[PDB]
């Protein structure tokens, strides 16, 4: 409680040697490493027992440390001349941190991605002497770990170095099961992309060596059935984040034989009845998303084949399956969803109690923990299993303009919906009447809505299409090669004359006394909604004669040679779309209205994007 | 005395892994497909050998091959250990794939599923397979590619008098893609597993025959003059990355780098450039369009595979009709060609962006690896690393900024990662291999290296994001798919994200700001503008002038 | 069998049943044109990673038992796999006479 100060004076002295200027990252050996001796008053400060329990100390500590480290990355290559750089020191006393951190997952998790900046994001500067110093420094440290844990079979091992030794394997391979976005190309095994790299099939060797070290002891410890858990912990960890991780779809996985080695793995764990203790979440959560994964998609019988339930079934007890209630529960909801896409749709009935599809339940009860509802507020539960029970539903499916919708005006589909002009006119009700001046964000989400409502406009006369089933635009978020502005439609309808949307977007944003401030993002905004309205739709006539640049050309002056660069390239992507009309564009003449606009920017910020203007 | 020990298991089950083995090839079944594997192959006869016999292998004339297979397997697991049970399945199946290739009129339905289930066989414990068995194995798959001569080379464009009044049969061209895609996958994995092997005993593996044969299926699968089937490019690629991952980390590199000509490299790295410069475009992605611009997945080969699964698996309903299941036959059930095809969906083209960016990921990952094999300078890495790697970086920033940023594809991230780890293929490149990066090869991308320095340069000044009120509303503009993705992960598929403790979310609230700031492409990460300032303002070779420097520098103000 | 060409299991997988439109007891589904030993040996490789041996036995046993059943008692339907499937019944219960328990003998 008293350190909590010096932590927050040491991150501005860490800070306070950065540079003269905003620019500092100083790669090299500078001829002055006083901060080392800071470095070594971080990590020695970190493994305690009293108040390092606390939360925001230690992680202001890993903090400060990591911006020691991202700020300086010549810190990690110093070679500390035993036989190598410091990197490989700073693992290992790295790992004895986790390791005294093993059942807390934020501390591990917060631990290991900020070691990913280190290795992948630091350790591209040095490359080919210092890549190879600390890839095989993992494989050494990872050799002996394996190597300790065959000795425990020939009975001449302790208890106590046998749970570290666990441990330490259990937080190498923890670090390894990351996605790739954590370890890059820094460590020589994990270097191949495409979801399959040399760690697999060494990790599917080493979480067989473990199974047989499991299988060779015997031991009813109830921290070693604790830390047994984390090892299937850990292998649905392995495949759950290899996944691709689509839109709002279960995410799909990359490799079937890393979903068939989890399910024999874990079928095999439980098959033994290795790690029974009481309300503990570990295999029920690894059970739900394993199953979350396999709902109905191509893995469905790789999931029945590998992982059968159908053995351990005992109807005619209210204890229904043999494990642990949490477990016994997670594995009753997953025979009840097998049983339920197994019958007919003849078969099942509907609740409209709890909104799931049942069926013919029991001449016993054999319904109640699967829908109880459900358990002890461990967060994540209740939600796997509400979606196990609701995507059978067959409801309206999920679409990404329909969430932001009901992320910013929620509950708006019990009603017709699929009707384009009431959505129309409620977004007009609130997008004229509910602010005063404080919807900073809630207008960029309306005007991100707009800018996407604007296609869906433009897809009739394109009288078939509907609300529901629009991903993505056909034209704005799928691209095709050549020449891109040649998909847009010369004869396209006007903007002003009959999109309605742009009518509503002129009432309020173009017409407002106050376009030259809004924010920078609400200006991002409304130059990608009207983006998006001026290439679905023709722009109005730039000039007519009484001056009259018209309130959107305008934004465009105001925003191309804006301060910040993001609003100039923003804005300099509809100057093609002013080029392209017919009634307007004929005869040439907002070419050479924007081609004598851009012959008027001798202004060096703006020389960029105006490379681009022209081209 | 000493009451501490952990005591071992007085019945300590040491399971049977030959039976195991013979469980997995038992209920060995592709991804799509109704029957299993073995039970395709109890429905396939083979009507034109008379009678095949290899060692003791016996096949009758009308019997089922699946039957033949079924009995090696019950009479191979009394005898063998699992070494051995292995390499005589390997070679058995081997003969078996060789004399019903070799053949004038006899269909080839049973080699797609005897290379899957060869594959099944291979890497079910890689610490098993002796690697004799991988080199055999390895030769057999490249000349069974040479065999199949004609499925990489149908020429890029027909006749105009090429009438389409023909059958229209799918099912004869559905069985060789089958089993060139099988087979490639197959050249992937027995390569994995010899990856997988202790580092001492990768000589066992290779010799001349070895890198002869690859090299010749290598230029036969980056195809130049003819259509590219994109499902041997992946594994393709991915063979010749675990080669230059094997010489990085093994112990008697040289035996292997002697063993290697530098016309293989030389053949090999044209054909990876000219992949690099291919496009990537979710909207003509399954478009037939102009070849080897547009890396396309063409329609007519959209199914899993044996590794990855790489498409949405269109042709996998396909594999299961392709027999009649109740019947044992030879020639196959036939199969329509136009009635593929039906539009819903354009998420499988963003997907298929995703493992096409993957792709490119891979190549100059490759690029990365074979700097760091050739550190000192050879034909190789010369030089042409800057012209095609800086045409790719300078294009895929150019356009990013004027095409994907705001365009709410989830695809985004990826390709401003490209970029983000191109530089690093340039940067290593520049520092540490300046000594063959010639005058003249420089002044070949004078432009493009310099301008896609600056579009990193310029993301010091930072007058946009320098909060957090507004960069939240940024990324509800660009990067709504990605907080979608985090709370998909946070209520579900992450242990570390429930009861979040105040201090895992404020690392929240500065990585998803720090990912939209390298989507937005302004504020890019720190140490990518440290290695871009280090080739622009570093003296090893006159990019710019100092007057013409400066001429830069205003342009963000300085 | 002694005399017989082919093996038991590969004698049923050329048998199928044509008036049981669909045959179920306990996830041992065979379909109407189906191979009835490619369901045999599905359960085979099904119940073998679940039970262990004196259930797998009289799983085995109340199945076949089952299938023998409605193949028997029936109007039109050919009986000729009752044979096989009694002799298979035979090979399940005599391998290991210590571990079949004797309540599966009774049924
Ligand atoms: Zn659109």
């Amino acid at each position: 409680e008293s350190h909590v100060k010096y932590l927050d004076e040491l991150i501005l002295a860490i800070k306070d040697l950065n540079s003269g200027v905003d620019s500092k990252v100083q790669i090299k050996k500078v001829p002055s490493l006083k901060i080392l001796n800071t470095l070594i008053r971080n990590l020695k400060d970190q493994r305690r027992n009293n108040i390092m329990k606390n939360d925001t100390i230690f992680s202001k500590t890993v903090s400060a440390l990591a911006l020691l480290l991202e700020y300086n990355p010549f810190l990690l290559v110093m070679k500390d001349s035993n036989g190598n750089f410091e990197i490989q020191r700073l693992i290992d006393d790295f790992l004895n941190i986790s390791v005294l951190n093993y059942d807390n997952y934020h501390r591990i998790w917060f631990m290991r991605r900020k070691l990913g900046s280190w290795c992948k994001a630091c350790v591209e500067f040095y490359g080919k002497p210092a890549k190879f110093q600390l890839t095989a420094h993992f494989e050494n440290t990872m050799n002996l770990y394996e190597q300790a844990l065959t000795e425990v079979l020939l009975g001449k091992t302790e208890l106590l170095k046998f749970y570290d030794t666990l441990k330490g394997l259990y937080i190498l391979l923890y670090w390894f099961t990351s996605e790739y976005s954590t370890f890059g190309n820094s460590i020589a095994f994990l270097d191949s992309s495409l979801g399959f790299t040399k760690f697999d099939f060494n990790f599917q060797r080493l979480i067989r060596i473990v199974l047989y070290v499991f299988d060779s002891c015997e031991l009813a410890a109830l921290e070693y059935a604790e830390i047994q858990l984390k090892y299937i912990s850990l292998v649905v960890d392995y495949v759950c984040n290899r996944t691709i991780s689509t839109a709002l779809d279960a995410p799909a996985l990359v490799c079937c034989e890393q979903l068939k080695f989890v399910l024999t793995t874990m079928h095999h764990f439980l098959d033994n009845k290795y790690g029974l203790l009481d309300n503990d979440p570990t295999m029920a959560k690894g059970i739900l998303r394993l199953y979350s994964l396999c709902i109905s998609n191509d893995f469905s019988k790789c999931f029945v084949d590998h992982f059968p339930i159908d053995q351990w079934a005992d109807f005619s007890q209210s204890e229904h399956f043999p494990f642990t209630q949490l477990t016994n529960k997670a594995l009753s909801i997953v025979y009840f969803d097998l049983k339920r896409r197994s019958l007919p749709v003849e078969a099942l009935k509907y609740d409209n109690k709890f909104n799931i599809w049942v069926y013919q339940s029991e001449p016993d009860s054999s319904l109640k923990n699967v829908t109880s509802p459900f358990d002890d507020r461990y967060k994540q539960l209740e939600k796997l299993r509400l979606l196990v029970l609701k995507k059978f539903n067959k409801t309206e499916r999920g679409t990404l303009l329909k969430y932001r919708v009901n992320q910013l005006s929620p509950g708006f589909f019990q009603r017709a919906g699929n009707d384009f002009k009431l959505i129309l006119n409620e977004a007009s009700v609130s997008i004229q009447t509910c602010f005063k001046t404080n919807n900073i964000t809630r207008l960029t989400s309306w005007t991100v809505i707009l800018g996407r409502l604007a296609c869906l406009e433009s897809e009739k006369f394109s009288s078939t299409k509907d609300m529901d089933n629009w991903y993505v635009c056909h034209l704005c978020d799928i691209e095709k090669t050549g020449n891109p502005f040649v998909r847009i439609n010369p004869n396209r309808p006007e903007a002003a004359g009959k999109s309605e949307i742009f009518r509503i977007l002129h009432s309020n944003f173009l017409s407002h006394p106050n376009i030259d401030e809004f924010s920078e993002s609400l200006l991002s905004g409304i130059l990608f909604s009207l983006h998006r309205i001026f290439s679905h739709f023709q722009p109005p006539k730039l000039t007519d004669g009484n001056g009259q640049i018209n309130k959107s050309f305008k934004l465009v002056q105001k925003c191309f040679m804006n301060s910040n660069r993001y609003l100039r390239l923003l804005s300099t992507r509809i100057i093609p779309l002013f080029n392209i009309s017919d009634s307007h564009n004929s005869e040439d003449e907002h070419t050479a209205t924007l081609i004598k606009f851009l012959q008027s920017q001798k202004l060096p910020v703006v020389k960029e994007n105006l490379v681009i203007a022209w081209t | 005395l000493k009451k501490n020990m952990v005591p071992l298991n007085p019945n300590r089950i040491i399971p049977d892994e030959t039976s195991l083995f013979l469980e997995s090839i038992l209920l060995h079944q592709i991804i799509g497909a109704d029957l299993s594997t073995i039970e395709i192959l109890n429905r396939l006869k083979l009507d034109y050998i008379t009678e095949f016999k290899f060692k003791n292998f016996v096949i009758a004339k009308g019997a089922p091959i699946g039957k033949s297979i079924v009995s090696l397997l019950l009479r191979c697991k009394k005898t063998l250990t699992l070494d051995r049970f292995i390499d005589t399945l390997l070679e058995d199946i081997a003969v078996l794939i060789k004399e019903i290739s070799v053949h004038p009129n006899e269909s080839k339905l049973a080699v797609p599923f005897l290379v899957a289930l060869m594959y099944q066989i291979v890497q079910f414990r890689p610490s098993a397979t002796h690697n004799l068995a991988l080199k055999d194995c390895f030769l057999f798959i490249c000349d069974l590619i040479r065999i199949y001569h004609h499925v990489l080379k149908v020429p890029i464009h027909e006749s105009n008098m090429n009438l389409h009044v023909e059958p229209q049969i799918f099912q004869y061209e559905l069985i060789d893609y089958l089993i060139i895609s099988y087979s490639f996958d197959l050249l992937e994995g027995i390569l994995r597993v010899l990856q997988s092997h202790p580092k001492q005993t990768y000589m066992e593996f290779f010799d001349e025959n070895i890198l002869k044969s690859f090299e010749f299926v290598y230029k036969l699968a980056l195809t130049i003059s003819y259509k590219p089937m994109v499902n041997v490019i992946f594994s393709a690629v991915e063979v010749v990355n675990i080669i230059t991952s094997i010489i990085l980390n093994m112990d008697n590199s040289s035996d292997l780098k002697s063993l290697i000509s530098g016309s293989w490299w030389r053949d090999c790295i044209t054909r990876l450039y000219a992949l690099l410069e291919k496009e990537i475009k979710s909207g003509d992605v399954y478009n037939e369009n102009v070849d080897t611009t547009t890396l396309h997945m063409s329609k007519y080969h959209d199914f899993f595979g044996l590794i990855r699964n790489i498409g949405d698996n269109e042709l996998g309903g396909l594999i299961s009709k392709l027999i009649y299941t109740d019947r044992l036959q030879s020639v196959p059930r036939v199969i329509s060609k136009e009635d593929i095809g039906m539009f819903t969906a354009p998420i499988i083209g963003y997907k298929m962006e995703k493992w096409l960016l993957k792709l490119k990921d891979e190549v100059l990952n490759i690029f990365e690896n074979l700097l760091m094999i050739y550190g000192d300078d050879a034909t190789i890495v010369n030089g042409e690393m800057l012209i095609h790697s800086s045409k790719f970086l300078s294009r895929e920033q150019a356009l990013m900024i004027e095409r994907y940023v705001g365009q709410d594809s989830p695809n985004l991230d990826l390709r401003c990662h490209l970029i983000e780890h191109t530089l690093t293929i340039i940067y290593r490149l520049w520092k540490d291999h300046f000594k063959q990066l010639r005058e003249e090869q420089i002044k070949q991308v004078e432009s493009q290296l310099i301008m896609s320095l600056w579009r990193f340069l310029v993301c010091q000044t930072e007058t946009v994001t320098a909060n957090e009120r507004e960069m939240r509303d940024h990324r509800h503009l660009v990067d709504s798919l990605h907080d979608l993705t985090i709370k998909d992960q946070a209520s579900y598929y992450e242990d570390a994200f429930e009861d979040l403790p105040e201090y895992i979310e404020e690392e929240l609230k500065m990585q998803l700001n720090k990912r939209t700031g390298r989507i937005m492409q302004v504020k890019y990460d720190e140490k990518f503008q440290e290695m871009a300032r280090t080739i622009l303002e570093s003296k090893s070779f006159d990019l710019t002038t100092l007057e013409e420097a400066d001429s830069l520098y205003i342009s963000m103000g300085l």
